[PDB]
């Protein structure tokens, strides 16, 4: 299947707080693997998975380094927007970002990102073409022209088809294994008596990975997919993730009703109903 | 490997 | 400025069960800026040994985060979790509950 590289980047200003939070967080297919955090005691990057130990005291060295002058950077950045955006020195602002790449099974690039965010709202993005920029508004403008100036859709495109990418096999490479694992859900039905003749069907799946998961209700073999409540997936805490579908049916009628389960762990999705205790 | 981020 | 109000979710680890140890969860999602103050209670009274996940970003620049502590529910006893967020005038309270 597909697989990519990319890293989600914060610095927070706390005027009078202190030095701004610099937070650099790196994923590989969607699970973070390496991390910064200069508002961390000797600032250094630290592995997430187990699998990124294989990498020497270099690696880690380098890549350190280049978190702390990112930071700096980005503790310019955020003077600069107040700039753009004529905002006091006095108050606490965000610049996020997110820089990575996505291949496809043959190891070739599929889509590479660079996009910006100012206290939470789209700044500035590259385009899919990898060559023009999408500006956010005004003060992202200036950004633009200076960026078409340097020729930054360049240097970027050069770095999402090559470094990017060649980093991301390198990755792989060592946490295929891991990152391939799944874990099937487990689900059950549980049973809540509702006001007046109704009652409450919950259908729940746990311990479950990756997270990715679809659960449905059918009538007669049918998808309730109107009236069916559910909560949005959840972690348990322990790596697995949780959630629940429910649907509200006649007192009397359960068994007219079941449950699926959708996961890719699963050999075939689950169909369980109402099981009242034998 | 991240990449060096350039100035707004 | 932009301010996106915490979405909260109270839950164990474990499906409850009277008098055996467990784990109460408190998901926050959904919000910005990512400065942020989520307490967990129980009966009213402020739990203390409360861990935190360490912080992160979804695609839309959101922050999400999770605090658990330890904990063995009872019948009658109230876990709820707080959190207060720039994004709301007062606090907003969780209660937990247990078929959820």
């Amino acid at each position: 299947g597909p697989h990519s590289l990319r890293y989600f980047v914060t610095a927070v200003s706390r005027p009078g707080l202190g030095e701004p939070r610099f937070i650099s967080v790196g994923y590989v297919d969607n699970t973070e693997f390496v991390r910064f955090d200069s508002d961390a005691e000797n600032p250094r990057y630290e592995p997430r998975a187990r699998w990124m130990e294989q990498e020497g005291p270099e690696y880690w060295e380098r890549e350190t380094q280049k978190a702390k002058g990112n930071e700096q950077s980005f503790r310019v950045d955020l003077r600069t927007l107040l700039g753009y955006y004529n905002q006091s020195k006095g108050g606490s602002h965000t610049i996020q970002v997110i820089s990575g790449c996505e291949v496809g099974s043959d190891g070739r690039l599929l889509r590479g990102y660079q996009q910006y965010a100012y206290d939470g709202c789209d700044y500035i993005a590259l385009n899919e073409d990898l060559k023009t920029w999408t500006a956010a508004d005004m003060a992202a403008l200036i950004t633009k022209h200076k960026w078409e100036q340097a020729g930054e859709a360049e240097r970027l495109r050069a770095y999402l088809e090559g470094t990017c990418v060649e980093w991301l096999r390198r990755y792989l490479k060592n946490g295929n294994a891991t990152l391939l694992r799944t874990d099937s859900p487990k689900a059950h039905v549980t049973h809540h008596s509702r006001p007046e003749d109704k009652v409450t069907l919950r259908c729940w799946a746990l311990g479950f990975y990756p997270a990715d998961i679809t659960l449905t209700w059918q009538l007669n073999g049918e998808e309730l997919i109107q009236d069916m409540e559910l909560v949005e997936t959840r972690p348990a805490g322990d790596g697995t993730f949780q959630k629940w579908a429910s649907v509200v049916v006649p007192l009397g009628k359960e068994q007219y009703y079941t449950c699926h389960v959708y996961h890719q762990g699963l050999p075939e999705p689950l169909t369980l109903r109402w099981e009242p205790p034998p | 490997s991240e990449i060096e981020f350039a100035r707004l | 400025m932009i301010q996106k109000t915490p979405q909260i979710q109270v839950y164990s680890r474990h499906p409850p069960e009277n008098g055996k140890p467990n784990i109460l969860n408190c998901y926050v999602t959904q919000f910005h800026p990512p400065h942020i103050e989520i307490q967990m209670l129980k009966n009213g009274k402020k739990i203390p040994k409360v861990e935190m996940s360490d912080m992160s970003f979804s695609k839309d620049w959101s922050f999400y985060i999770l605090a658990h502590t330890e904990f063995t529910p009872t019948e009658t006893d109230t876990y709820a979790c707080r959190v207060k967020h720039d994004s709301m005038a007062e606090p907003k309270t969780v209660y937990w509950d247990r078929d959820m």
